[PDB]
């Protein structure tokens, strides 16, 4: 799904069809230069999507001082620090899944558990 | 003759195909021919909802999952049964049902609206059937000069009336 | 930042003379791919058509109309 | 129906060019095409 650039121009590939091989030869609009396709999946629409509530992390989330902080531990390294917070995703129908993020094991969790 | 052979070779090829091989190729052609002239009793090629039972019907059987149907329906589950039935979402799998069902539990709870409950208590009495159920709620409208309304409603009956 | 720049530059000998640098200029290629011509990209651009063809560069190039610098040397 | 994944293959048919008509005419049947119910009627739910 990503747009790939011509090597020799960083331009703006665009997919065109074979006449008679019957391939997609994404050539260069800019230079002559063409490359076969590996999918033939061009477009994608996504009417319907449901993400976003969990990056936006630094490596040093904990240094700032605002977060609340808890005593449930990281299931990798079972210290008992922590910070959680909630999704960073914001919809009128995003949920209260909660976000647990370590110092120690420096890994994100959460707490549910359908 | 064109539906009439083409039918009768997609069950010759789909009862070929099976694991289960037919020696009994009579039987299995004599099979093809009852499903076809009881196919035929609903529209004898001369309706176009035809194909549409014959789609349900082979597709069910090419289906895989389930394979078993091959199984069932060469060892009975008859075919004039088969058109009157119409049972596509009955057969081929089981664990699709359940998840039908489910799904239409979901959908048939989801579709109920907003059912705001209504707090109620002995405090005050109706007007109409004068009962003390007082569905009372509590809100400010007017100026800055008073406090709150006493807003108040029964829910015995339905009656709304208010408190000086 | 083409005040705060000074430069070190090695000579043969390995001396370092110090020329304070005055400006700085950028260069990037141009007419390398046979560019296109004002008036008919206004009308490609105008709605004549709702979608311009992905291959007109390349029917225009078949053409022959606007070449390339390279080409038409 | 009974599929995993409900399908639907479709071609243009006449006896270079074929992005952006596809791609046009795919805006086009979402738009437009009705299902069954009267347009300008929306969500519906049950009180009791
Ligand atoms: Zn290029
Ligand atoms: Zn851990
Ligand atoms: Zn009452």
């Amino acid at each position: 799904t990503t747009f790939r650039f011509c090597r020799d121009c960083n331009n703006m590939l665009y997919p065109r069809e074979d006449k008679e091989n019957n391939r997609l030869l994404f050539e260069c609009r800019t230079c002559s230069y063409v490359e076969e396709a590996g999918s033939p999946l061009v477009y994608r629409h996504e009417l319907i999507t449901n993400i976003g509530e969990t990056a936006g992390v630094v490596q040093d989330i904990g240094s700032d001082p605002t977060l609340p902080r808890s005593d449930r531990e990281c299931p990798k390294c079972h210290s008992r620090e922590n910070v959680f917070f909630q999704s960073q995703q914001r919809r009128k129908d995003t949920s209260m899944v909660l976000f647990f993020v370590c110092l120690s094991c420096s890994h994100i969790f959460t707490s549910d558990q359908k | 003759h064109k539906l009439r052979d083409q039918v009768l070779k997609a069950l010759y090829d789909v009862l070929a195909k099976e694991s289960e091989h037919p020696p009994q190729s009579i039987l299995h052609t004599a099979k093809a021919i009852e499903s076809e002239m009881n196919k035929v009793n609903n529209c004898d090629t001369n309706e176009a909802a035809y194909k549409a039972r014959y789609r349900i019907i082979y597709s069910n059987v090419i289906s895989k999952n389930n394979p078993d149907l091959k199984h069932k329906i060469a060892n009975g589950d008859i075919t004039p049964e088969f058109l009157a039935t119409c049972d596509a979402k009955d057969l081929a799998p089981a664990p699709l049902k359940q998840k039908i069902e489910e799904i239409a539990k979901q959908n048939l709870y989801n579709a109920q609206g907003a059912t705001i409950e209504r707090s109620v208590t002995d405090r005050f009495t109706c007007g109409k059937c004068k009962e003390k159920k007082v569905s009372y709620y509590q809100l400010q409208t007017r100026s800055a000069d008073e406090p709150l309304t006493t807003f108040c409603t029964c829910e015995a009956c339905g009656n709304r009336w208010k408190f000086s | 930042n083409s005040d705060s720049y000074v430069l070190l530059s090695v000579e043969d000998d390995g001396s370092f003379t110090m020329i304070p640098a005055d400006k700085v200029y950028k260069f990037t290629a141009r007419n390398k791919y046979a560019t296109l011509t004002i008036d008919e990209a206004e009308k490609r651009m105008d709605k004549k058509s709702g979608e311009v063809p992905r291959w007109l560069m390349k029917h225009l190039d078949n053409i022959g109309t606007t070449t390339t610098r390279y080409d038409r040397t | 129906d009974n599929d995993e994944k409900l399908i639907i293959r479709c071609r243009v048919v006449r006896p270079a060019e074929e992005d952006h008509m596809l791609k046009k005419i795919e805006n086009t049947m979402l738009e437009n095409i009705t299902l069954r119910g009267v347009e300008n009627i929306e969500r519906v739910v049950m009180m009791k």
